[PDB]
RNA sequence: GGGAGCUUGACUGCGAGACGGACAUGUCGAGCAGGGACGAAAGUCGGGACUAGUGAUCCGGCACCUCUGAGUGGAAGGGG
RNA sequence: GGCAGCCAACGUGUUGGCUGGGUAGGGGAGCGUCCUGCAUCCGGUGAAGCCGCCGAGUGAUCGAGUGGUGGAGGGUGUGG
RNA sequence: AAGUCCAAGAGUGCGGCAGUGAGACGGCGGGGGAUAAGCUCCGUGCGUCGAGAGGGAAACAGCCCAGAUCGCCGGCUAAG
RNA sequence: CUGUGGGUAGGGGUGAAAGGCCAAUCAAACUCCGUGAUAGCUGGUUCUCCCCGAAAUGCAUUUAGGUGCAGCGUCGCAUG
RNA sequence: CGUAGACGGUGAGAGCCCGGUACGUGAAAACCCGACGUCUGUCUUGAUGGUGUUCCCGAGUAGCAGCGGGCCCGUGGAAUCUGCUGUGAAUCUGCCGGGACCACCCGGUAAGCCUGAAUACUUCCCAGUGACCGAUAGCGGAUUAGUACCGUGAGGGAAUGGUGAAAAGUACCCCGGGAGGGGAGUGAAAGAGUACCUGAAACCGUGCGCUUACAAUCCGUCAGAGCCCUCGACGUGUCGUGGGGUGAUGGCGUGCCUUUUGAAGAAUGAGCCUGCGAGUCAGGGACAUGUCGCGAGGUUAACCCGGGUGGGGUAGCCGCAGCGAAAGCGAGUCUGAAUAGGGCGUAUCCACACAAGAGUGUGUGGUGUAGUGGUGUGUUCUGGACCCGAAGCGGAGUGA
RNA sequence: AAGUGUUUAAGGGCGCAUGGUGGAUGCCUUGGCACUGGGAGCCGAUGAAGGACGUAGGAGGCUGCGAUAAGCCUCGGGG
């Protein structure tokens, strides 16, 4: 039986080239009026996933 | 491959029955139940080795203050006129000396009598 | 000589299975599970965490999509083609593939930056413009096939 | 804090550096476009005195885009 | 006096000196059992098993030491 | 700045493989309670028990002394 | 009231109605199978020794006796 | 000497004792596949390769609509396939598909069609094999076994192997009603007597040694008086480096496990012994830690051949690159109307320059980057997944 | 004159010896399990699968076989 991945995870986490588990970031699909360029542009982007989570977001995404 | 555990298991069932071989009961013909008695068992013996040292001395000191008593001094002022006259002999061949050498054990305490401070309660 | 009986492992190759709850001078009782909880019985699935919303559920889906159609190629840098060929000739997708730069059956593209320093005629699906000018740099000829 | 002018920093759109706080949140120097004030005078001042005034993801809209377009001369059918 | 990591040594690196209560738990190293490749030993001049004696190892445990019963297998080494 | 000097078995980062996420009492600083509870809830590079034997507290997890590598017909002490 | 022979069968029967009875079992009989149902809950989890050695906290939680992450335990890096 | 040492049996390890084994080989009859016959339709009776304009040629079907099914596709933009309901196309300028459509096109010719062998499985039969079990195991079943037994029924469902080489199975006598014994005999052995290989523990006795009826005991442990045997000085019982027991008496001493802040706990479990009873296995699964091969390469999967574990097998997979949502380059890329300003990448590490003290950059040279396949162990994934346990749910039946 | 003083075991404990019960252990096997390679892949109104009752000189079970009843005929093999 193939260790299936998850699809979810797979959706949402990307590695690069050095293999940085890479996300994007939340509070910037809606309600978008009362926050301030600022903030969005600091939701903006991908930022590598925190090391508590790491680990678990890797096994998700192997398997 | 399937293992039949006999020959393992009475090897250690033979060990504790032949330790436990003695005791009243249950202990010395269950394994189950010698084994409970064989972890007392050995937990007593290691505590009373360690504690064995304790009651010789104390059977020793006892001993040595009866001798010293019987020549007119207290065991403390013995022990310290020995300490004072340099003398290094452990209680246990102090006690020897009392029961076996009462004469030895006299020449000893008079060295100590000698050894002690002219008042032993002085300020000193 | 060397029988049978003379073969053994590498040292540290084999190591003991952890043959876990038998007694407690090892991993015993609880077999290293510790004591009540679902932990105790079973394995927590990765993707859960307590009930509040997981991380792979409360992080937006990464935007875009994946174009079935996109026209992945086979990278070799200039490079590698002076490694390989240090005395020049014709290059192209067969002989990429037999000095190993390439997948056997892919479109190459060449490309670099690394000093070509051999007369070459490469013949790749597409090149990069350093390609290009590496390529004529060193007196050789980029051809598109 | 209280009044006044501007005419719309109503300073917005692209934002190295640093940072403070697990995600989330929060601070701003500074560079560029475009402007607003003040101009002589400087070249200076990134929503509200500051901390609450909010709701992840999913799924859907709605405007714009140099993206895609399931054979395509090509379009219609998804994304940013 | 006996046993368990690091340091110095000059040379084959094994000697000396600085080191250790433990539940969950982690790491390391081992004891015993069975089945097996190969090697080699013991066995109706008595295998295993069992009950002992005498002992032995830091532990699991040991017994090519030994007596009794027994009657056909077993030990050791290195691997699986 | 030094000190800890055969390092603390230190701190940090990354991968270990975890369990733990019911704590208890005692001293100090507090909340709730009646400034009751062996109460309850916090703080304490505070302790101990948990997971800690040994000695003293008559007995007596949490107090006091003191952290058990093993032996010894040794010695000195801790609290008492 | 009774004998004999019949009929009604499980979410169904029968019930002068008590959830009563339906083979000593009934708020949904029994047997087999799905099936080794599932259980964040109890219980059990078997040889040894050497080294180290916790936690009972924070955040979140259809969460509060569960779990995720962090804190705290366990080899190699850098560090002297 | 064996072209036959496969495996068994035979009084204990047998190639040469026997059944056999390698291999001299064998079928009347019956049943299975081969060659030649009788037997079975189509032609020479002008077609057959070329010529050419025009007419005719597969239906309640395709399509469409509604509601469903199934496809990665859970109704979605929803194609292809398909059930039911309704409505319903001509003849190649047709029709259908390419996940709408002019069509540039390509592919194919459904519905009236139908029809072939080459891959799964084993009740049964034959020959074999096992780092499978070996009588609580292995099938429930080595034994009366789906039997006994239980249930009205469906159905549930056991326990029970070993004398010896050979019954040689103990004649005869004695005690006894017998049973059971004692002589005697058989046997290598009755320490093999149809209660039978060995014969553990629990459990139950009998004999001997010590001890114990003034004593408060987690039943032990440390001292320890008193009561027998192994070598000798000495010559004879008191010593010893010595060597086991029994335990008057004294000190200390609160079972084990689980679970707890904490249990000797008057919390849980265990009457005892023996046997059994719980982290295991599958998969190029995933993540981390020694070895082959490289040199950028590692590997093969299915499969083919081999009487094996061996040889082939490049499909694919992973490395080989990145940035981007994609279009784009390449150590670059993306964001950016703005050679304006940043993230992710260019292994790593040295040196020399230019910019910098906003802490380090930008170039230049030099080393050239290490992943991969087996098997290493620990975790983890999907499976019951370390083991045991519900009440209850469903399907099909059995019961008045 | 006072004081000292071994000496019993109804029973029990411990140990050793010697037995019984029991059926573990060891070594086995007539039996299972998992497979491999082949055969055959259907039987039945010409009465199947499966059975009840019978059947041998003698009681029953299993086996075989059906009033032709541990059996009848033919053809082969073997001695």
């Amino acid at each position: 039986p193939k260790a299936k991945t998850h699809s979810g995870a797979s959706k949402r986490f990307r590695r690069t080239g050095t293999g940085k588990i890479v996300r994007q970031k939340a509070n910037r699909r809606h309600l978008l009026e009362h926050k301030p360029t600022k903030r969005t542009r600091r939701l903006d982007g991908r930022t590598t996933v925190s090391a508590a989570d790491n680990s678990r977001i890797n096994k998700l995404l192997n398997g | 491959a399937r293992v039949k555990r006999a020959l393992n298991a009475q090897k250690k069932r033979r060990t504790v029955l032949k330790a436990s071989k003695g005791y009243r009961g249950q202990r010395s013909r269950l394994y189950r139940k010698a084994k409970e008695q064989q972890l007392h068992s050995l937990t007593y013996a290691y505590r009373d080795r360690r504690a064995r040292k304790g009651e010789f001395r104390k059977l020793w000191i006892s001993r040595i203050n009866a001798a010293a008593r019987a020549n007119d001094i207290t065991y403390n002022r013995l022990i310290q006129g020995l300490k004072a006259a340099g003398v290094e002999v452990d209680r246990k061949n102090l006690a020897e000396l009392a029961v076996s050498d009462p004469a030895a054990f006299t020449a000893l305490v008079d060295v100590a009598r000698a050894a002690l401070p002219e008042d032993v309660n002085a300020p000193s | 000589v060397i029988k049978l009986h003379d073969l053994k492992p590498a040292p540290g190759e084999k190591k003991a299975k952890t043959r876990v709850g038998r007694g407690e001078g090892s991993k015993g009782k609880t077999a290293g599970r510790g004591t009540k909880g679902t932990k105790a019985r079973k394995n927590v699935p990765v993707m859960f965490e307590g009930g509040q919303m997981p991380i792979h559920m409360r992080l937006p889906k990464l935007k875009g999509f994946k174009n079935r159609f996109r026209t992945e190629y086979q990278v070799v840098n200039v490079g590698d083609i002076n490694k390989a060929f240090p005395q020049g000739g014709t290059v192209g997708v067969d002989e990429l593939v037999a000095k190993g730069l390439v997948r056997k059956n892919s479109l190459v593209k060449v490309l670099g930056d690394g000093k070509l320093t051999v007369k070459v005629d490469v013949t790749a699906n597409k090149f990069s413009g350093s390609a290009r000018e590496a390529i004529t740099a060193a007196g050789g000829s980029a051809t598109e096939l």
